RNA sequence: UAAACUCCUGAACCCGGGACGAAACCCCCGAGGAGGGGACUGACGGUACCGGGGUAAUAGCGCCGGCCAACUCCGUGCCAGCAGCCGCGGUAAUACGGAGGGCGCGAGCGUUACCCGGAUUCACUGGGCGUAAAGGGCGUGUAGGCGGCCUGGGGCGUCCCAUGUGA
RNA sequence: GGAGCAAACCGGAUUAGAUACCCGGGUAGUCCACGCCCUAAACGAUGCGCGCUAGGUCUCUGGGUCUCCUGGGGGCCGAAGCUA
């Protein structure tokens, strides 16, 4: 482009879709369960994963997926949305806080704690 | 027509060198003159003339080249390795003072034209002046 | 000090005022290269002497009317209606633009 | 005697009937660490043998290198084609800020502040030619004025 | 504050021979000296040629670990070095010696740093009449880093000061052992100085 | 050397003393002025700080397959789960979970969110278009952009100097 | 307007099937006048203009006493240089 051109026209201001509508600029937001569930992964891998849709403060209504080995998670339990998409399954978008809430973190989780909500253990 | 005769020149310069032609013509101007002028002061021809060609003015630019080489490829170095032209027709180029460039740290020079004439990087600098950054060669 | 422009008038059919077209030149923010853009001023005339064509000084001033914040100062030269060629043919070609 | 660390180590490979054969590819820069310096690059059909083939196109090729209380006496910007790679001279007391590849080619080279960085393609092979050549263009106050005067 | 954990195991990741400790560091055991070898299970088996970025890596955690200090604080001088003229490399390291706590160890009123830091801090040094404790505190050319009165006749005072005798320590610096007492001359050279340490490959590692 | 053990130091804690922040308006000389002198007033606070006594006296989080510093043992067997991407787990897992060990950093350590960087991936600086994304199917022309050689007038850009301004 | 050709269509054959390839037949269409459509591998997949930078070879076309110089097109090979 020559420069009468750039003068013209111009270069066009690139720009990026947000790969989590949460909210305006929210870091998280507190959803409730409706559906809690075993899903199926993709393409090159097979393991039933935990999932729940999550009607939102937001008016929104979402599948989160849920880290850890077992969870508490009802057909209604308040919860926390943290966004993080998953490449395994379709359609999550979002990752489930364990540790606030209804959202209970993992029993018997020694390693890599605060990342599933589990308080630090005592030895004695 | 020639959009810009100056960068046409500083092209044949170029285009010459690279085949290393002794000397090639290129139509006369007052001002490349004075830009040629420079090319010798500082040592990038050996010098020009208002040589004619079928009663139309040129000028005859003698390219100062390197020593011949040793191993693969004879290739003399270049005296001029780089010439471009900066301020363009499509785009002036208009450098205040404290803004002329500093042409590969020293060793590389910066023609400009000015209010007190056509002087250089250090010759506008020391002089005090700032004006159209015409080219920079190294 | 009262700002002051030469543009030329492009426009007599007012009642004592005057279009007056004014080309000011800068460079362009990023792209330097210097650029051309244009205003039309609304200068007042209370003798209705200068006609189109004209090159005009025009001096900020005391408020005349909702658009004229100026005062025609003094000719430049008469016969000169190829500018203003330009500024009605400009204006021409927007007729066919639309729909 | 030179000092020597080889760039980096591939494992290509070619096809033919019954299955893939295999070689390797070493990249080596050489220098004293106060202006001598080569990169060579050997090939064969194992590593040590493959590093060694460059150990002796490493020392074999070679360039003097115009420094200057560890920097450079001017930038350039070089295009190996597909890559290009920019060097600027630096006070001391910046460092070797380059990357992988140029970086060793300019330590085991004397150098100690250089302002570098690549463009176009970042591959190590091409980047590192391109580093070299870079160097072998580099002209001192004096290289220069044996050429403007030519008296 | 300072990884108080194990400590003549740091010597055994870095391979050379550190002295956070006293005397032992001097006597056959730096931790060292039995154990040449990093610590861990492993370590003992043949390593592997650290990246670019081990070396720049390690080189850091070495001249860092060297003077048991904050990485925030560490971090910070390191900038602070570049914020000022010369060559940073080098006022980087200069400016580390300026610390208190690192004075009361060049001026050997203690066998370590880690001590040297219990004593500036505890009020037992002082600088010109006052009991400064701020291991931080920047010592500019020329005060009198002595010691405080309710400190001269102190027990492991005494046992560094009659070990003090004789020994000449620091061209940028100046003991009058009689009256406990130091100067500070000048800023440290960069010749002055002699650490294991590479500071050209710090400043690489802090650029990333 | 980590612990144990010996020694030395002495956060906390207790005792004592304890402000700077406040010299003015207000009072006599002179003149209710200039000039000197004369007194009151501290919420914070019996805190700051200063001296005496004085007890060894909170550690945590992230990671350790590559990028990326930091390895092995067991369990698990495409299940349980991991994930930033490349991917990992279908009996021998440094990629899952527990362990020992190690790395990083420490009153913090991680996660998520958003902004700049990397991104020379909008490129003025600094990009491209034969086949990778990209030449309008071809003309003709409006506006616009760009424009050869020499002399001279003005000096609009441009340049330089001073001056106001840029709190 | 309509000879030949020929989507669609009909029939024969091939095939598991054959709404195709092959064969027999066949209509718009192909042609003209006027009007519209405005697409394309509308390709050199290369915007136009201008000045620069070896030569070798044959070819179209023009000028000049003319085993060859000079100008304009069309090609192949290749200086330097560019190029993934
Ligand atoms: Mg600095
Ligand atoms: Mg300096
Ligand atoms: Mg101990
Ligand atoms: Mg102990
Ligand atoms: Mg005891
Ligand atoms: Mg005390
Ligand atoms: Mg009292
Ligand atoms: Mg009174
Ligand atoms: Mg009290
Ligand atoms: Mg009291
Ligand atoms: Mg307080
Ligand atoms: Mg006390
Ligand atoms: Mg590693
Ligand atoms: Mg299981
Ligand atoms: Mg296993
Ligand atoms: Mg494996
Ligand atoms: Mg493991
Ligand atoms: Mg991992
Ligand atoms: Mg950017
Ligand atoms: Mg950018
Ligand atoms: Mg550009
Ligand atoms: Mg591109
Ligand atoms: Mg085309
Ligand atoms: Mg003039
Ligand atoms: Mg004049
Ligand atoms: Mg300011
Ligand atoms: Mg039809
Ligand atoms: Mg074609
Ligand atoms: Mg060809
Ligand atoms: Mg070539
Ligand atoms: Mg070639
Ligand atoms: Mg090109
Ligand atoms: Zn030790």
């Amino acid at each position: 482009p020559t420069i009468n051109q750039l003068v013209r026209k111009g270069r066009e201001k690139v720009r990026k879709k947000s790969k989590v509508p949460a909210l305006k600029g929210a870091p998280f937001r507190r959803g409730v369960c409706t559906v809690v569930r075993t899903v199926t992964p993709k393409k090159p891998n097979s393991a039933l994963r935990k999932v729940a849709k999550v009607r939102l403060t937001s008016g929104y209504e979402v599948t989160a997926y849920i880290p850890g080995e077992g969870h508490n998670l009802q057909e209604h339990s308040v919860v926390l949305i943290r966004g993080g998409r998953v490449k395994d399954l379709p359609g999550v978008r979002y990752h489930i806080v364990r540790g606030v809430y209804d959202a209970a973190g993992v029993k018997d989780r020694k390693k890599s704690r605060s990342k599933y909500g589990t308080k630090k253990p005592k030895e004695a | 027509m020639l959009t810009d005769p100056i960068a046409d020149m500083l092209t044949r310069i170029r285009n010459a060198t690279r085949v290393y032609k002794e000397s090639t013509d290129v139509p006369a101007s007052r001002f490349k003159e004075e830009i040629l002028r420079i090319l010798a002061r500082e040592g990038f021809i050996k010098g020009y003339e208002r040589v004619d060609v079928d009663g139309k003015p040129y000028l005859r630019v003698y390219l100062k080249y390197g020593p011949r080489r040793q191993g693969p490829d004879p290739r003399p170095e270049q005296v001029i390795h780089h010439i471009r032209r900066i301020s363009k027709p499509g785009r002036r180029v208009y450098v205040g003072v404290k803004e002329i460039p500093r042409v590969r740290r020293g060793l590389g020079i910066a023609i400009l034209s000015t209010s007190k004439g056509v002087l250089t990087d250090r010759e506008a600098r020391k002089l005090g002046v700032g004006g159209e950054l015409i080219c920079e060669v190294w | 000090p009262k700002k002051v422009l030469t543009g030329v008038v492009v426009s007599d059919k007012m009642q004592k005022t005057v279009t007056v077209l004014v080309e000011r030149q800068f460079p362009h923010p990023l792209y330097g290269k210097v650029i051309k853009r244009s205003k039309k001023y609304l200068a007042h005339d209370p003798e209705e002497k200068y006609k189109l064509g004209d090159v005009v000084e025009i001096i900020e001033s005391r408020p005349i009317s909702k658009r004229k914040r100026f005062r025609v100062l003094r000719l430049v030269e008469s016969g000169r209606m190829d500018l203003v060629e330009k500024y009605l043919i400009r204006r021409q070609n927007y007729q066919s633009l639309s729909k | 005697d030179f000092e020597e660390k080889m760039i980096l180590i591939r494992r290509t490979a070619r096809m033919q009937a019954g299955g893939r054969r295999f070689r390797f590819g070493a990249l080596v820069v050489v220098g004293d660490r106060q202006g001598r310096v080569g990169l060579g690059f050997g090939k064969a059909p194992e590593v040590p043998l493959a590093v060694q083939k460059a150990g002796y196109y490493a020392r074999r090729n070679m360039v003097e290198v115009p420094l200057q209380n560890g920097t450079i006496p001017h930038e350039i910007e070089v295009e190996f084609g597909a890559s290009k790679i920019v060097l600027k001279p630096a006070a001391p007391g910046t460092g070797v800020i380059a990357g992988a590849v140029p970086r060793a080619i300019l330590e085991l080279a004397g150098v100690t502040d250089i302002l570098t960085k690549e463009l176009g393609s970042r591959n190590p092979i091409n980047i590192a030619y391109a580093t070299m050549e870079a160097l072998r263009q580099l002209r001192t106050k004096a290289d220069v004025e044996r050429l403007r005067k030519g008296e | 504050g300072r990884y108080i954990g194990p400590v003549c195991r740091l010597c055994r990741r870095e391979g050379v021979k550190l002295y956070l400790k006293g005397e032992r560091c001097y006597s056959p055991k730096c931790a060292m000296e039995r154990r040449p070898y990093p610590p861990g299970q492993h370590g003992q088996k043949r390593a592997r040629r650290p990246s670019d970025y081990a070396v720049r890596l390690r080189e850091k955690q070495k001249l860092r670990r060297i003077y048991g200090i904050s990485e925030r604080q560490f971090r910070n001088l390191f900038e602070e070095a570049s914020k000022k003229k010369g060559v940073t490399g080098s006022v980087f390291l200069g400016l580390l010696e300026s610390r208190l706590d690192n004075v009361v160890y060049r001026l050997g009123f203690a066998v370590s740093r880690r001590q040297a830091r219990q004593l500036v801090r505890h009020g037992h040094i002082t600088v010109n009449g006052r009991r400064v404790d701020l291991p931080s505190y920047r010592v500019r050319p020329g005060d009198e880093i002595a010691v405080a009165e309710k400190s001269r006749n102190l027990e492991l005072i005494r046992q560094n000061l009659e070990a003090m005798k004789g020994r000449k320590v620091g061209p940028w610096l100046s003991l009058d052992v009689e009256g406990m007492k130091g100067k500070f001359l000048r800023l440290p050279d960069r010749e002055d100085l002699a650490l294991p340490v590479n500071e050209q490959l710090v400043i690489e590692f802090y650029s990333r």
